[PDB]
Order: C-alpha cells, then sequence, then structure tokens
C-alpha cells in the first residue's frame, strides 16, 4: 500500500469516538450463548 | 655473493631401502626480484608418500605463489592446491581442496577475488558419502556494501529428499526475502511415517511500508502398526500489512487430526477510523 | 475534529508582528545600503 | 522568503517535502540510483 499521511495545521487533530460494541456468540446444541456488550459517546453536540 | 645478488642453492639427498627424501632449494637474487623454489618431495612408500611444492617469486607491484602438496595412504588420498595473486587495487585467490577414500569422495571447490573495490568468493561443496550427496550451493557476488545472498542446500536419500531456495538483498533502503523449502521423509521404521514438508517465506521490507507472506503446509501421515494410521494435517497462513497509513494482519490455523478437526480465522484491523479483531473456533470433537 | 485553543492564534499574531518588524528592519537596511552605493566606497578607499 | 514565510505555510511546506521524500524512497530503484551514481562518478572523472 501506498503511504498517506493528513495535513498538519495550527490546530488540534482530534477524531471524536463512535460506538463501541462486543458482538458475542456462541453456537452449540449443548449450549447458545448469544450475549451483546454495546456503548457509545454521546455525540449530539460538543458540549454536551 | 656478488654484486649483482644472493644466490643460495641448497640440495640435501637421502635414500636408504623404501624411505627416500629428495629435497631442493632455489634461491637467488635478481636486482628486486626473488625466484623461490622449494621441491620437498619426501617418497616412503608407493601409496604412502608425501609432496609438498612450495614455489615463491617476488616482483614489483605483483605477486606470485604456488602452493601444491600431495598425500596418499594406500585406500587414502588427500590432495590440496592453492593459487595467490596479490596486486594493487585487487585480489585473486583461487585453489583446490579434494579428500577422497575408496568410495566417499569430498571435493571442494574455492576462489576469492576482489576488483574495484568489490569482494567476489564462491565456495562449493560436494559430499557423496555412501551414496547419499549433500549438495550445497553457495553463490557469488559476495561484497560487503549492497550485496546479494544466495543458498542452495540439496539433500537427497532414500528416506529423505531436502531441498531449500534462499534468496535476500540486503540493500540499504529495500529489503527482500525469498525462503522456499521443500522436504519429504519417508520413514518405515515402526510403521510409515510421511514426513512430507511444504514450506515458503517471503518478505518484503521498506520504510513506512513492512509486509511479509508466509505459507505453511504442514501434512503427515503415521501408517502404524495395528491400523494406526494418523493423519497430521497442520496448514497456516502468516499476513500482515505494516504502514502507517493501516496496520492489519491475516492468520488462518487450520490443523486437524484424523477425525477431529480444529480452524481459527485470525484477522487482525486498525484502521483511522476502527479497530478490533474477529474470533471463530469452531472444534469437532469425537467421543463421549 | 479541528480543537483550537486561544493560545493557538495569540502566538500567531505575535509571530505576525515578529515578522512584520523583521520585515521592517530588513527593508532599512537594504534602504540603507542602497543610500550608499558601491561607488562611494570604492571612492573612500581610494581617498585612503 | 520571510515575508512568504509562515507558521503554516511552513509546516505545509514540511508537510510536501517530506511526502515527497517518502515516495521517492518507497519508488526508489536500486538500478536506476547504481546508474545514477555511475553517471556522477563519470561526470566527475571528465571534469577532473
Amino acid at each position: 500500500p501506498e503511504f498517506q499521511l493528513p495535513h498538519i495545521s495550527h490546530t488540534i487533530e482530534v477524531p471524536t469516538f463512535g460506538k463501541l460494541y462486543s458482538i458475542l456468540k456462541i453456537q452449540s446444541p449443548l449450549f447458545t450463548l448469544d450475549a451483546n456488550a454495546d456503548i457509545g459517546n454521546g455525540t449530539t453536540s460538543a458540549n454536551e | 655473493v656478488s654484486q649483482e645478488g644472493l644466490k643460495l642453492s641448497n640440495d640435501m639427498m637421502g635414500s636408504y631401502a623404501e624411505m627416500k627424501f629428495d629435497h631442493t632449494n632455489s634461491l637467488n637474487i635478481a636486482g628486486l626480484s626473488l625466484d623461490f623454489s622449494s621441491k620437498l618431495d619426501n617418497i616412503y612408500s608407493s601409496d604412502k608418500f608425501y609432496k609438498q611444492t612450495v614455489n615463491l617469486q617476488l616482483q614489483p607491484y605483483s605477486l606470485v605463489t604456488t602452493l601444491n602438496s600431495d598425500l596418499k595412504y594406500n585406500a587414502l588420498d588427500l590432495t590440496n592446491n592453492g593459487k595467490l595473486r596479490l596486486e594493487p587495487l585487487k585480489l585473486h585467490v583461487a585453489g583446490n581442496l579434494k579428500g577422497a577414500y575408496q568410495n566417499n569422495e569430498i571435493k571442494h571447490i574455492y576462489a576469492i577475488s576482489s576488483a574495484a573495490l568489490s569482494a567476489s568468493y564462491k565456495a562449493d561443496t560436494v559430499a557423496k558419502v555412501q551414496g547419499v550427496e549433500f549438495s550445497h550451493r553457495l553463490n557469488t557476488d559476495i561484497a560487503g556494501l549492497a550485496s546479494a545472498i544466495d543458498m542452495s542446500t540439496n539433500y537427497n536419500s532414500d528416506s529423505l529428499h531436502f531441498s531449500n531456495v534462499f534468496r535476500s538483498v540486503m540493500a540499504p533502503f529495500t529489503m527482500t526475502i525469498d525462503a522456499h523449502t521443500n522436504g519429504n521423509g519417508k520413514l518405515a521404521l515402526w510403521g510409515e511415517h510421511t514426513g512430507q514438508l511444504y514450506s515458503k517465506f517471503l518478505l518484503k521490507a521498506e520504510p513506512l511500508a513492512f509486509t511479509f507472506s508466509h505459507d505453511y503446509k504442514g501434512s503427515t501421515s503415521h501408517h502404524l502398526v495395528s491400523r494406526k494410521s494418523i493423519s497430521a494435517a497442520l496448514e497456516h497462513k502468516v499476513s500482515a500489512l505494516l504502514t502507517p497509513a493501516e496496520q492489519t494482519g491475516t492468520w488462518k490455523l487450520k490443523t486437524q487430526f484424523n477425525n477431529n478437526e480444529y480452524s481459527q480465522d485470525l484477522d487482525a484491523y486498525n484502521t483511522k477510523d476502527k479497530i478490533g479483531v474477529e474470533l471463530t473456533g469452531r472444534t469437532l470433537a469425537d467421543l463421549t | 475534529h479541528s480543537i483550537n485553543l486561544p493560545f493557538f492564534e495569540t502566538l500567531q499574531e505575535y509571530f505576525e508582528r515578529n515578522r512584520q518588524t523583521i520585515i521592517v528592519v530588513l527593508e532599512n537596511v537594504q534602504r540603507n545600503l542602497k543610500h550608499i552605493n558601491i561607488d562611494q566606497f570604492v571612492r573612500k578607499y581610494r581617498a585612503a | 522568503k520571510l515575508n512568504e514565510l509562515s507558521f503554516k505555510t511552513f509546516i505545509e511546506d514540511v508537510n510536501k517535502f517530506l511526502d515527497m521524500l517518502i515516495k521517492k524512497l518507497k519508488s526508489f530503484d536500486y538500478h536506476q540510483f547504481v546508474d545514477e551514481t555511475n553517471d556522477k562518478i563519470r561526470e566527475v572523472t571528465q571534469r577532473l
């Protein structure tokens, strides 16, 4: 692959967080487990 | 002793029964040159003797040196040779070495040169003992600075054929690796064992972009006594992309033991938008 | 996200002021040199 | 140069030069470099 570098400005480049999930699923006729863990940050507004 | 130069010649003979000694020297001075010759001959028996030829020639801007010796003993032989051409701004070394005994003969080839401030080396070693050969090849272009290397070892036998080919260049900026190993074991001691070997490693290294491909194919069957046919199959591929733009990697460990097979699909992901991995374990187990 | 802080622009305007002053000083020096051309130096050297 | 020298412009020029240098290093050809060295040594030999 070719090299990629975002440009550098006098400002600060901090990408905002998206959302985090933990998809887990277990397939066995003895027991089936399909629990899930999900979490994210409020991106409705910068102040909140 | 004269104004032209020194002359020295010493000849000692000796003979009795079977052991006969014939030794002579040749030492003269001609202006700025030396003509050396010591013909040393030690004949003890017909197949049991020794020879030595030491001859030195001195001249400006050059060197002549001849070194050949002979040695035998009935069923045993050992011979060697050497060429030394040392000259300004260059180098030229060659010769021969060979040791043979009855059936098993070992032959070696060597030659050392240097020109344009670049070293040159090449070695060949051929071993043939009890019908088992050993073809190990080392290629030339061995200089030291931005040079290359290439090794070729070949093993052939009635129970194992081995073959590996390696080729790599240690360039200052880029870097390459070529590994290709193939083997096949044929063992019959207490059951049949097919030691089949499949190996391949490749790698390309360069600044801010690293990558590598490894593929392995290990399958070996064990046909023992009392229908103990054991099939061992281990197949994995190693791959990952290493660059600041993106980081990732894939690894598929595929193995099986007779009726019990396991697979794992291991993949790594790391980009500026997301990062994470995936797990998938499939197990097939028998019994109760 | 582009995080920006007032110290960034404070430094930027200080740097702008400094560059303006240095350009002014350089122009002053260049004008002073062009005022006394090399011919005057040559004539003074010959007189000495 | 002083008038054109700005923090944003200077960092942009630095990023440009590093990017082009990395691009040249990635596409760095051994035989091209060897021929370039041969050409330069021959040029120096002819000059001397």
